RNA sequence: GGGAGACUGGAAUUCCUGGUGUAGCGGUGGAAUGCGCAGAUAUCAGGAGGAACACCGGUGGCGAAGGCGGGUCUCUGGGCAGUAACUGACGCUGAGGAGCGAAAGCGUGGGGAGCGAACAGGAUUAGAUACCCUGGUAGUCCACGCCGUAAACGGUGGGUACUAGGUGUGGGUUUCCUUCCUUGGGAUCCGUGCCGUAGCUAACGCAUUAAGUACCCCGCCUGGGGAGUACGGCCGCAAGG
């Protein structure tokens, strides 16, 4: 849930805090940690591709898994519930009955002590993974494959799910967390339920400090530069950028996804703005 | 093209009145309104705008190969009798006679009353 | 004068209108079937 | 008035799956026929109107013909 | 009992309500 | 409510004699039963305020049967408060 | 241990031969759980008032059930996710 | 139809897609804005979504009041009748106090079909910051909290006993006509209406469900405005109470 600060410092006014009630556990699973270190926004010239990125706390990587494919027919167990500092959802501990471990990105209501199944076979509880072609039409799922076999790539972050609407041919028709309409392979899995830790998302940071923590630098206004730097700049006094708003490299608001791509043909309409 | 059973769809409104000589299948192959006879405003609201209208429909389905017909009434009544003897009077037999209005089961919100 | 007006903003409200309402003394008689209802 | 068929010592009993006794108390539209017309008791009227209801719900009678 | 007092006291209330709606920033301000 | 499996064992636990139901201790322990059944009912339905009104008038009647007892002996008021766990 | 009555309505595809045995392994849930009793009846094949997940025939089962709760809910789950089973109902024949 | 939770059904409105299909549709006292000719309205098929639950259904039921009817299941409150087995006055009222409390409104997060304050045009008008028409945002819906007011009215505080009857209707017990089918009829308990005595009232009216006859406890009134306002205080995010 949500804990609230007290006003006893300006710092900590308004802020607020996860309350870290699913966590079992304090400490992830050895085999399962993989090193991390940051980039800084940087790609393999040095030179900075995205900006506002450096600075923040030392992570190291779990490895979830997102390709739930081989153990169909295979019983898990919920060992626990930990804190994954890279996914903004919590993470689930598996013990299969084979003796093997994994993580799974933890679905909503999952608990400790729980029964996973997998396959054509498994139930319809949630955290069971099975081809959307055994899934009921109507059902709330998340993880799901864009490609029969490359793993889960939607309906990932906190508080998400979403809505299979109806099998016909190949095609399951899905609606994504945006709201748009697209038609997916039947022979992608996904996973039953929605995304746990949804209330993630009314955490009040407080101050620039906890924002500096989970590596963001502060971003400065188009504005406020001169011409030389952002088209927005320049000025005496304050101005509105004296021109139609455009990015810092020049071009102009407006659709950006590239017409006529090969993924045109499964979508059934894009998501709406202003209604 | 020749379909000699058909269907007639009659909406008679408070301030209109349409008819539409449909095929069995629901295509519709001829229509007149109440305003395409020559009325207007609150003139088409009349019996005999519906009248003229009914027969108008009447022939243009007639000479389309329509002899047998069904009527499937609709709407708070002002023409729809007249509608139907017009039906009638234009050289169509009129067989059968059913009054499909939707009726809801208590659903959405009427607007305000008016004063 | 403003008694007297008579224009339609004056008699809107005295129109019997009313569909089957406010019994006035112009509203439009009940059509009444030869054969009693039954 | 008229008399109430279940009060009666031959009153049976009513149910969702007897499909024509229900039959008998909804009119021609397929609506559910007032007390007045039938002449059961309150309680029986409430028994019919539930089961009327259930058996339109299991699709044995429609809703509104 | 007439409407008359209803009326009477419906028009001290809404010109009261007026009243406190046409300072409400001073009011705050005030106080 | 109770049914009368559980109304027949809390009178013989805290009934005078095997026959009373009327005495003011088996009433306050059937009513101290029927209060928690109704607490963790209410833990659950937190909106369900027509029940909590009931609930309410438990209370109060098992207050005023407590009064009369503890009027009418002191002795038996401190037993039957201490055997089913009360404070006042 | 309370009596229930479960109308299902199957579609009418399935061959009717298939129905009795079917049903009876879904009715494994409430015989397992506490020692429980089913009365299963077959009458199917009967048209329905209106259409049904596009379909206006179908196969109606009667299944009167004495079991839990907890029991029945866990059948009914089951019966709604399975693809066979067009709609079902769960009565209580008590004096409810 | 007492309350809470979960799941679920059909009609209709709206929109989207695809047929048929043309030149109007819509709206009014009468019109115009508006929609349509880029193919509308109409008609048929399919799909998405939200909200409210026709007939049953009433001066009928339940709840302390506000209020409560699509279906099913789970959990739960109260009431009535009979037996009278049990306790043996344990009752009543209740200052302050606590809780609940329509609608509107407020906060955070969702949702949004229809309706729709504000706001836009059109019309009417001498003028229309309105009535009417076309659009239409908050809101109405859900979750979790605030607010604490209503013509929150039966304009009738709670408890108890007594004082002519007649007639409907809801729930339950029982004797006798007896087919025992039948509101057969009676008796009795608990509700809910109508008419009417005695009595009361300024009158209207009330009248065994009292506004009659009495006893116990509480709340409130003391000419009309100023004013349920100012000042102070308490409560509330604010509106405000």
């Amino acid at each position: 849930g949500i804990r609230k600060y007290k006003p006893t410092t300006p710092g900590r006014r308004g802020a607020s805090v996860s309350d870290f009630a699913e966590i079992t556990r304090s400490t992830p699973e050895k085999s399962l940690v993989r090193p991390l270190h940051g980039k800084g926004g940087r790609n393999a010239h040095g030179r900075i591709t995205t900006r506002h990125k450096g600075g923040g706390h030392k992570r190291a990587y779990r490895v979830i898994d997102f390709r739930r494919h081989d153990k169909d027919g295979v019983n898990a167990k919920v060992a626990h519930i930990e804190y994954d500092p890279n996914r903004t959802a919590n993470i689930a501990l598996l013990h299969y009955l084979d003796g093997e471990k994994r993580y799974i990105i933890a679905p909503q209501g999952l608990k400790q002590g729980d029964v996973i199944e997998s396959g054509a076979n498994a139930d319809i509880k949630p955290g069971n993974n099975l081809p959307l072609r055994n899934i009921p039409a109507g059902t709330v799922i998340h993880a799901v494959e864009l490609r029969p076999g490359g793993g889960a790539k939607l309906a990932r972050s906190a508080g998400v799910s979403i809505q299979l609407l109806g099998k016909e041919g190949t095609y399951a028709a899905l609606r994504m967390p945006s709201g748009e309409i697209r038609r997916v392979d039947v022979r992608c899995r996904a996973t039953v339920g929605e995304v746990g830790n949804a209330e993630q998302s009314n955490i009040n940071w407080g101050k620039a400090g906890r924002m500096r923590w989970k590596g963001k630098r502060p971003t400065v206004r188009g504005v406020v530069m001169n011409p030389v730097d952002h088209p927005h700049g320049g000025g005496e006094g304050k101005t509105s950028g004296g021109r139609h708003p455009v990015s810092p490299w020049g071009k102009p608001e407006g659709r950006t996804r590239k017409p006529n791509k090969p993924s045109d043909k499964l979508i059934v309409r894009r998501r709406r703005t202003g209604k | 093209k020749n379909v000699p059973h058909g269907a007639a769809h009659i909406k008679s409104t408070f301030n209109n009145t349409i008819v539409s000589i449909t095929d069995p299948q629901g295509n519709v192959i001829a229509w007149a309104s109440s305003g395409h006879v020559g009325f207007k405003g609150s003139r088409k609201s009349t019996p005999f705008a519906a009248q003229l209208a009914a027969e108008n429909a009447a022939r243009k389905a007639q000479e389309h190969g329509v002899k047998k017909v069904d009527v499937f009434v609709k709407g708070p009544g002002s023409g729809r009798e007249t509608a139907i003897r017009s039906l009638q009077a234009a050289g169509l037999e009129v067989g059968t006679i059913s009054d499909v209005t939707p009726q809801p089961h208590n659903g959405c919100r009427p607007p305000k009353r008016r004063r | 004068l403003e008694r007297i007006a008579e224009h339609w903003e004056a008699r809107r409200g005295g129109v019997p209108a009313e569909a089957g309402r406010e019994w006035r003394h112009e509203s439009e008689p009940a059509r009444r079937p030869g054969y009693f209802p039954r | 008035t008229r008399k109430c068929v279940f009060c009666s010592k031959k009153g049976q009993t009513i149910d969702y799956k007897d499909t024509a006794l229900l039959r008998t108390y909804i009119s021609e539209r397929g609506k559910i026929r007032a007390r007045r017309v039938t002449g059961n008791c309150v309680q029986h009227q409430r028994d019919i109107a539930v089961a009327v209801k259930n058996a339109r719900e299991v699709a044995l009678l429609p809703f509104g013909s | 009992g007439s409407v008359i007092k209803k009326r009477r006291k419906r028009m001290s209330k809404k010109k009261h309500r007026k009243l406190l709606r046409r300072t409400r920033v001073q009011r705050r301000k005030l106080g | 409510a109770l049914t009368a499996e559980q109304k027949k064992e809390i009178l013989g636990q805290y009934g005078l004699h095997d026959t009373d139901t009327g005495s003011p201790e088996a009433q306050v322990a059937l009513l101290t039963k029927r209060i928690q059944d109704l607490t963790e009912h209410l833990k659950v339905h937190k909106h369900d305020h027509h029940s909590r009104r009931g609930l309410l008038l438990l209370v109060g009647r098992r207050r005023r049967l407590l009064k009369y007892v503890a009027q009418v002996d002191v002795a038996r008021y401190r037993s039957l408060i201490e055997r089913l766990g009360l404070r006042r | 241990m309370r009596p229930y009555e479960i109308m299902v309505i199957l579609d009418p595809t399935l061959d009717e031969r298939t129905v009795a045995p079917s049903l009876e392994t879904f009715l494994n849930v409430i015989r397992k759980d506490g020692g429980t009793v089913d009365k299963v009846d077959i009458w199917g094949r009967r048209r329905l008032a209106y259409e049904i997940a596009k379909h206006a025939e179908g196969i109606y089962a009667v299944i009167d059930v004495k079991a839990e709760p907890a029991t029945v809910s866990e059948l009914d789950r089951q019966l709604n996710l399975n693809e066979s089973v067009l709609r079902t109902k769960v009565l209580r024949t008590d004096k409810h």
